[PDB]
């Protein structure tokens, strides 16, 4: 299971998803009420950190897990606006996700495409909620589609 | 009713595909349409803050918030298509000097706004912080007596609108400097702040 | 047989580092007294602690195990200590670097980062010997493992060394590698006594509160 969020520059989310593989019908066990939006605002601190810096630890737009904490690995992505995709992966035991920078890298480039077509509305102003049912289509057919 | 400020979802994976609704291109196709309409609507909204607004000052600030709508729109879109879809692609620099991004204002869009690329861009000798971009010809405000200055803002608008939300905040204002054949020539100069600068103060 | 000879002649040199440690308390400003177990001078219980802590080094190298880093570590706390007053004790640095050099790999010549480098390389032989027999002691014999002071070694290191970083341009030590080594810090950590937890998550406030690491 993946919890997805998109944050603004303020600390607070536009958008929140939290998607399962179906052979355990609940979730991250425990973690899911209180541990995963504490993490997430600890790991905004060090995008924070590497989204000014030139050579990291090319090209500034995707980086990779940007910490491993309780066996959970946080992976970033950092739009032009300065909106941030922080989406962490877990399992019951340790996960590998840059095998899946093939595939993940894209998953964050077409839902930067999304966003972009979120935000180009006239009446959607920025530090609003992400409230509309299309948008949860698309990203989780892209949730199925890029497991 | 998907994300509210209250709670999370929690969908499984791999389930049954939902319902198609709405889509659409992303990527430009190429579109005209007449100076004169759009200089049409440029003064009506410059009629319409003459009408309701008392003095010069919150006049100038309200054109600023007009371009300032269009210009934090205009980053991700321009910065998006310059990078490449459903087609594959990458992403751009993601450029972070002040020198570049102003590098990438007089380069694309200028010439995204307009038929023509931006003319000059040059620092300032008595100061830093102080950056100028000039053009020759402003083909936005081109129909109005050129004593007067304010309604020049709505373009700067755009670029403190595409300034401050791509990290960097700073503060514009425009005057025009009559140099040579052109009799309008329109300097807008770039106020940034000091807790930007010692940042890159800070990278070497 | 020698192995046990030589483990009490080990523990006595412990017990004689950490006692000549001791020994150069509070400066000795006008310690003219008897002086019972003790020189009471202005710098010899601290040559008497770095000669124990030789000796102690070469018998735990000889001796080649949690007690074994413990001196390692108390060479570095003699100089330290001695370098809160004046000290020159290169020839006992020499000494330190020759047996850590013939122990582990050094590989250092940087000015108080060989205390660091040695700190890191004393957690290495706590952390070999955690298999072994749980107990050895007397004073933890029903307790549940070593990690109730093997926390407590990391946090000293993190104490002593994030002040070296004041705020500045050039900076000794990187922000990025003291976090990514209070990334591997969070062990099991659940059960341990609520005085030793308030304590060591207000040591990790503080260290993130001075590094600016806010949330």
């Amino acid at each position: 299971p993946q919890y997805f969020a998109i944050i603004g520059k303020k600390d607070n989310p536009v958008y929140e998803i939290e998607f399962t593989n179906a052979e355990n019908p609940q979730g991250f066990p425990q973690d899911l009420k209180e541990l995963n939006p504490f993490i997430l605002h600890a790991s905004l601190d060090i995008v924070e950190d590497l989204q000014w810096q030139i050579n990291p630890t090319t090209d500034n737009c995707y980086l990779g897990k940007v910490d491993h904490f309780y066996g959970l690995a946080i992976t970033a992505y950092i739009s032009y606006s300065g909106m941030k995709f922080v989406m962490i992966h877990g399992n019951s035991a340790n996960s590998s996700v840059v095998i899946d920078d093939n595939n993940m890298r894209s998953f964050y480039q077409e839902v930067h495409e999304l966003y972009v077509k979120t935000l180009m509305n006239p009446f959607y102003k920025i530090t609003d909620p992400i409230r509309s049912p299309a948008f949860d289509s698309r990203v989780r057919t892209l949730a199925r589609k890029h497991l | 009713t998907v994300g509210p400020k209250q709670a999370i979802t929690s969908e499984a994976s791999t389930t049954y595909i939902p319902s198609r609704i709405y889509s659409e291109s992303l990527l430009f196709k190429r579109q005209e349409a007449s100076l004169s309409a759009m200089a049409f609507l440029f003064q009506e909204m410059i009629s319409q803050l003459h009408r309701t607004c008392k003095t010069a000052g919150d006049f100038e600030t309200k054109l600023s918030d007009y371009g300032h709508n269009i210009g934090i729109r205009l980053l991700e879109l321009l910065n998006f298509r310059a990078s490449s879809s459903n087609y594959i692609t990458k992403m751009r620099r993601r450029d972070l000097k002040i020198l570049d991004i102003l590098q990438f204002i007089h380069g694309t869009l200028w010439s995204y706004l307009f038929n023509h690329v931006s003319d000059d861009l040059v620092k300032s000798s008595e100061r830093d912080n102080e950056y100028m971009i000039v053009d020759n010809f402003p083909t936005l405000t081109q129909f109005i007596p050129g004593e007067n200055v304010s309604c020049e803002y709505f373009v700067c608008g755009i670029i403190k609108g595409f300034l401050f939300n791509a990290g960097f905040p700073c503060g514009v204002t425009a005057h025009r400097m009559p140099q040579g054949g052109h009799s309008q020539r329109t300097v807008y100069l770039i106020q940034f702040d000091r807790q930007v600068l010692d940042r890159e103060g800070l990278r070497f | 047989n020698r192995s046990q000879q030589k483990s009490l002649g080990r523990q006595m040199k412990i017990l004689g580092n950490f006692q000549l440690l001791a020994g150069r308390y509070v400066d000795a400003l006008n310690s003219f007294v008897d002086a019972i177990t003790t020189l009471y001078k202005v710098r010899d219980y601290l040559w008497l602690g770095s000669a124990l802590d030789g000796i102690s080094i070469c018998f735990l190298l000889l001796s080649y195990n949690s007690i074994s880093i413990a001196a390692m570590q108390s060479p570095r706390n003699s100089i330290m200590s001695l370098s809160a007053p004046a000290l020159n004790i290169d020839v006992e640095n020499i000494n330190l670097p020759l047996l850590i050099k013939c122990i582990s790999d050094k590989v250092l010549y940087y000015y108080d980062l060989s205390l660091m480098h040695n700190s890191e390389y004393a957690p290495q032989v706590v952390y070999c010997e955690f298999l072994l027999k749980t107990l050895t002691f007397m004073t933890s014999c029903y307790k549940s493992s070593e990690f109730s002071k093997d926390v407590l070694d990391n946090i000293v290191k993190n104490q002593h060394r994030a002040l070296s970083d004041i705020p500045n341009s050039p900076m000794f030590p990187r922000f990025e590698v003291y976090f990514y080594s209070n990334k591997l810090f969070e062990l099991q950590l659940k059960e341990m006594q609520v005085e030793a937890q308030i304590k060591i998550y207000s040591t990790m406030a503080e260290v993130y509160r001075l590094l600016g690491y806010k949330r």
